[PDB]
């Protein structure tokens, strides 16, 4: 039931990334081996099989990918999808310039560039609340007043790292 | 949270929000100078009227924070760049005629026509009709003609808006804290904070007329021996002691040279430096030439261009049917989005260009590290001189034997080599006067030293007088010749061609100290480099989140610009000039002049 | 008149007279080295004797000058030359017994011979009997014996000699106001008047000492490289860490590593640079070889052989029936006739070899015009140093090509580079070490510096430590191996093949500078050149009169002795043998012996 | 009667080279017109005829032909035939290797190479009398005693610059 996720027709947002729960199934794997298809392939474990999951999916921007990945930096690590320290699988990631990008302009796809605190692994955050530095209420006109998800602007003529990457994230239990 | 705190919120905020209004604008702007359409723009507008509203909104609103309450160097420039007035400072009647005064410039120039005195059938536009004629005719009144038909046609026109142009440019300079137009272009330079790498918008008068004077002699000899050779080419039309016919200066204006190259040439009986002919016989095309300056960068150790470049780049007129503007340019559009757009001709004067375009091209890929509001040439100079570098070291002999246009057996020996450094002389040295020249005429009509009385009376003066040109024809205040070049009738800063000019050789000088160079700065080649590649790389890298002043002193060793380096890249020339003027009288007279006669 | 007026006078006489003396004197020595009559061996000396005895002559009266009361630098050149008061300075019975040592020596030398010690039946001279087991047999007993035999015999034989010898000739030297007879030998590097182009006795051996450091690095690992090599030609007998056992070297002394090419070569794979058979499969003759270096000289402009020469050489032996000797030489007898000596077979290293001793006759011609005592090379140094640019340049396989011996089809690949420069390293820089080593030891032994009871135990404190080579059997101050060294037994200077073997090296970088040269410096062929020849033959024209200083200027452009050229030559190597000594140990400890305790 | 001088069997030393006069005579010079037996023949008057003369005969050394011409520097110019300044006719000279040398040496011919004060144009010295630098008398064995007259050394190994050359030299007045 993988190429049930990649292969998805459309694909969230990082902000509101999907995890989709992986059990009693058997699957090769190697539809993942098989492919220059994919311009990310890290697994921080291991290559090999046992027959035996959780899938999490999300966009980003070319130059955001190397953030999935653990003790990354910030903005989509920090705010977003915070992978765990050791505990880890795979992080599988291709370029989709001709799908979630277009020569107009495509803007579907979110990210939060504010918040209080980082994430802790695999933690979510759907909340949408004008932030400001100091906590406090926020009723933007008013100034200092940010709302925290903004848009990614996925245009077909630009640089790779400003291209659309589905991402796709592995985990084992 | 603090001030300084709540600034950093902010500025992200612009970030994310500038460039995709910034983005937006550029593309509109791109497709409309590779494509004129109607369609095309309108929206070129609308974008560019989004972001420059945005834009506005934006400095109101960053003119909310107080720098001065706050202590981090990076936040502050950008915050003080985003506070910011523009010609938002006038009224709403002004700032419509301004903009209304620089478009009806704008359009009459690159509309203007010239047609046949004795034939009003044909007419030619300045680009490639007039042009052509300025770059090869040998006949003085052909090209008498154009040159002043040109003049009396779009510059008579040019004339009432220019005077207007003045005024209410001036207003805008005055209102933002400066003392004219020309103290805001000054402004450029300017670096407050820092100790010993500040510097003053009059500094910048004060070293370049300095800097100019130790130029003098090297220009006088180039000056003087061009002449003789004219005086052959023209025979009877110039004095042994007078000042050149601006219509036989190879150009439209004088600007450059380098036409004269082949009525210059020290040495005709060499293998000719003008691999122009090389590369016809060799059948390259547009796409030769920039693969092959991408590969000369490579071979320093800069990346290849993004295959994006390769896929949105305009390098050869689409000819006619679907029309584009043609002046060569480098766009960093954004999003990691680079392309240059360039009507690529097979000459060689185009190969070399190519690679100036393509510097640009590599400082904007090389600063895209930086914040939105930093990713900019340390001033207007640094951008135009790192092209320059890049022009130079493809063009000398040895290059040109590497890449395949001159033959594996060239034996470079002292004629050659004055035949490549008399031309390097005729491009570079010939525009220092002319451009200093230019600059000041327009400086001073800014302070206002200039009444409108005289506005030609002067600059002629001027031409006569620091760059030894004479006008063919007397010209009343009805006409205004600075305006016939693009530049100054399109609203542009000139100074940085003098200043990029000085920045190449300083450049160069430590670039090939770091490739380990041989001898003569002049016969420097930094190709396969990675050492001078390197090390240029980390000053293009900054943007303008450096004074210029340091970046300069990182790369070269100086807080600011020397003409040292120029003066050595031509010793040779200028001693050889030295002696050849020998049977020559050399300098010029102010007085002499082809229609007082 | 005045005493510089007297003086000239007295050198005029002098010319006329020695030009007759010293012409009949060469006839002579001709004539019996191309034909060894009796009646003929006879003559060369007569002739011989009247020369030297009529130098003597004049010597004693030229002393009757004071060249310090004269100021005319060229007078006071010839005439300090002929105030040669040489051994004349000791008394009767020194100068008896000294020439007697000078010549016991010298005979022991050329006449000494050992036998096989479980066959004394069979006995060898050093040439061709040792010298060949020396320079090809593989066995390290075989090669010990040779080494150890030789030195044990006439070595021995000369210790008692050598050290009369040396005190001797020291008087000889302290009398005539020099600190010893080293200081006497540094003597012919001296300049004095001029101004920067003045050189001591003295700064000789700072500049020696100093230019050979930058040489260890190269040296080291041609050391280390080789040893590894040699390490599987006698696996056991040697250490990693170790020096080399002297009698592994290629030679009786190891004062050229040439034949341990057939052992060391970098890819044994690679085939030819070697037409010794191109010029046989070719019917080539000792005409063609001669006719063909000629034309090489006037290419780069110099003059055509005298027809003299023609007339007059030696080219092919006369075989038996009228025997000769057969070392290579160049003749310059006087009365401009000039002509070579030499036994020509095939071989390249003889077509080469034909191109060296022309060198020598070009710079014989080119100082001809310079009066008598000025005729002869700047210094030592010179005259073998212009014999080896030409066998350079000749060698190279774009000359072999641009003659036609050589397939115009052959690829000169990066390997054959290498092959070529390590046959090369192992003459040209194998030999720099020990050179200035075995004079550094004379040069100490004539200061007292090296008593008497530690002159072998100091030969190889230094044959160790500055050679990085041992000796398989050990040496107590009964032996003096040193003294079975020609040069060193025979009272010849032996630094001059350092500062040659170094000056060569500026002569062919400045040539092919001038020549116009692209590649890397070996690959330097100054055929075709002129504009290299006239730099060459500035400094040919002077020989002796005026400073080495200012003729090595005149060729290069700096006054003094350079390694860098040297170094550029072998730099491809260089950067080679350092990646191959990766793992192997680079350097030695002077303490290890194949002998032990 | 021209014949009679170069032809003669033997020559003068320079020092003491002979003046044959020749009066009332006709000859065509063309006897010399046609002559590549002739190494030099430079002509400081004409190359014309009027069948109308001053013959002087000497030997040199190759590199010393040179001097024979107005103007030139010295040695054998100055201390032995020294040509008139303006005031000329002809120049002749010819190798004589197999005549004037010998493989063994000849060296019969003389020039003087020491004297006080350069001769006149068309001078002559035969003076032998030892030489001091200063005047006075000389009696060798004596030092800063020469005596002037010296010796060629005309071996026929030699170089083409050290061979003899019978000169002859024609004057017209
Ligand atoms: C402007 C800002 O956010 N600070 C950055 C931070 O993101 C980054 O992690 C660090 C080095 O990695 O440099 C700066 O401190
Ligand atoms: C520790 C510190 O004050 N450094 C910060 C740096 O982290 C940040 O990237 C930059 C932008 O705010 O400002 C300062 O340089
Ligand atoms: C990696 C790099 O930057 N160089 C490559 C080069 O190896 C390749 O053969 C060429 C063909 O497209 O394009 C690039 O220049
Ligand atoms: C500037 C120049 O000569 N370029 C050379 C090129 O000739 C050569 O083919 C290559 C291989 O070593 O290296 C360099 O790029
Ligand atoms: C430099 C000088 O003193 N001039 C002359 C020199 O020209 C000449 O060759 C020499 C012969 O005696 O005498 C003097 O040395
Ligand atoms: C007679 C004499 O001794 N003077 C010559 C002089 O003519 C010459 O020009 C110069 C260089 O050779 O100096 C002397 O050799
Ligand atoms: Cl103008
Ligand atoms: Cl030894
Ligand atoms: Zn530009
Ligand atoms: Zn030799």
């Amino acid at each position: 039931p993988f190429g049930e996720v990649f292969n998805a027709t459309k694909f969230p947002s990082v902000y509101a990334w999907e995890r989709k729960k992986i059990s009693n199934c058997v699957a090769d794997y190697s539809v993942l081996y098989n492919s220059t298809f994919f311009s990310t392939f890290k697994c921080y474990g291991v290559s090999a099989t046992k027959l035996n999951v959780y899938a999490d999916s999300f966009v980003v921007k070319g130059d955001d990918v190397r953030q999935i990945a653990p003790g990354q930096t910030g903005v989509i690590a920090d705010y977003n999808y915070k992978l765990p320290d050791d505990f880890m699988g795979c992080v599988l990631a291709w370029n989709t310039r001709n799908i979630d990008a277009t020569s107009t302009g495509n803007y579907n796809y979110k990210y939060r560039y504010l918040r209080h605190g980082k994430l802790r692994p695999f933690e979510r955050d759907i909340s949408n609340v004008p932030f400001s530095p100091d906590g406090k209420p926020c009723t933007p006109p008013a100034l200092n007043c940010y709302w925290p998800l903004k848009d990614y602007g996925f245009y077909t003529t630009s640089g790779i790292g400003y291209q659309p990457y589905r991402v796709v994230v592995l985990s084992f239990e | 949270s603090t001030t300084e705190e709540l600034a950093k919120t902010f500025l992200e905020t612009f970030n994310y929000e500038a460039q995709e209004l910034s983005y937006q604008s550029s593309v509109a702007s791109w497709n409309y100078n590779t494509n004129i359409t109607e369609e095309n723009v309108q929206n070129m507008n609308n974008a560019g009227d989004k972001w420059s509203a945005f834009l506005k909104e934006q400095s109101t609103l960053a003119q909310m924070y107080p720098l001065q309450e706050i202590q981090n160097l990076t936040v502050k420039l950008q915050l003080q760049a985003l506070q910011q007035n523009g010609s938002s400072v006038l009224s709403e009647d002004k700032s419509k005629r301004l903009n209304t005064i620089l478009n009806t410039m704008s359009t009459i120039y690159s509309t203007g026509k010239v047609c046949n005195p004795d034939n009003p059938q044909e007419c030619l536009l300045l680009e490639p009709g007039l042009n052509e004629i300025m770059a090869n005719s040998l006949d003085y009144n052909e090209r008498l003609w154009a040159w002043e038909s040109w003049r009396s046609e779009v510059g008579k026109q040019l004339r009432p808006l220019y005077e207007e142009y003045v005024v209410l440019k001036n207003e805008m300079a005055r209102a933002n804290h400066y003392e004219d137009y020309g103290d805001y272009w000054r402004g450029d330079y300017e670096v407050n904070g820092v100790d010993g790498y500040d510097y003053s918008r009059g500094q910048l008068i004060e070293d370049v007329e300095h800097t100019f004077e130790e130029i003098k002699p090297l220009y006088e000899h180039l000056h003087a021996y061009v002449r003789a050779k004219l005086m052959n080419a023209y025979p009877s039309y110039i004095s042994p002691i007078g000042c050149l016919p601006a219509h036989l200066l190879g150009d439209m204006w004088g600007r450059f040279w380098t036409n004269l190259y082949s009525l210059t040439v020290p040495f005709g009986q060499k293998p000719n430096i003008d691999v122009t002919d090389a590369m016809v016989d060799q059948a390259w095309d547009a796409q030769r030439i920039f693969k092959e300056a991408e590969k000369f960068f490579v071979s320093v150790g800069l990346p290849n261009m993004t295959q994006g470049f390769w896929e949105n780049s305009m390098l050869t007129d689409p000819g006619n049917v679907q029309k584009a503007v043609c002046h060569p340019t480098a766009w960093d559009l954004g999003k990691g989005d680079f392309r240059i757009l360039m009507c690529t001709k097979v000459t060689m004067d185009d190969f070399l260009t190519a690679h100036h375009e393509m510097g640009h091209i590599q400082y904007d890929m090389a600063y895209a590290a930086q914040p939105f509001l930093l990713r900019n040439g340390a001033n207007e100079g640094f951008h135009e001189a790192v092209g320059e570098i890049m022009s130079l070291s493809a063009a000398t002999p040895k290059h040109l034997k590497s890449i395949g246009l001159l033959s594996p057996d060239f034996q470079e020996d002292n004629e050659t080599e004055i035949n490549f450094l008399l031309k390097q002389a005729l491009t570079i040295v010939g525009t220092l006067p002319f451009t200093y020249m230019l600059e000041k005429w327009r400086w001073m009509v800014f302070k206002g030293e200039i009444p409108k009385d005289q506005w030609m009376k002067k600059w002629w003066e001027m031409k006569r007088e620091i760059v030894g040109v004479v006008e063919p024809v007397p010209h009343d205040e009805t006409y205004c010749d600075p305006a016939s070049l693009f530049h100054v009738s399109n609203d542009y800063s000139f100074i940085r061609y003098y200043t990029r000019t000085l920045y190449q050789f300083q450049f160069q000088e430590a670039l090939c100290q770091a490739a380990k160079h041989e001898g003569p700065l002049h016969k420097c080649d930094i190709s396969n480099s990675t050492e001078a590649g390197q090390k240029l790389f980390n000053m293009l890298r900054l943007g303008k989140s450096e004074p210029w002043t340091l970046a300069l002193e990182n790369v070269v060793g100086a807080k600011n610009m020397n003409v040292r380096p120029l003066l050595n890249y031509f010793e040779p020339l200028f001693t050889w000039l030295k002696d050849q003027n020998k049977n020559s009288f050399v300098g010029w007279s102010t007085d002499w002049s082809p229609y007082a006669d």
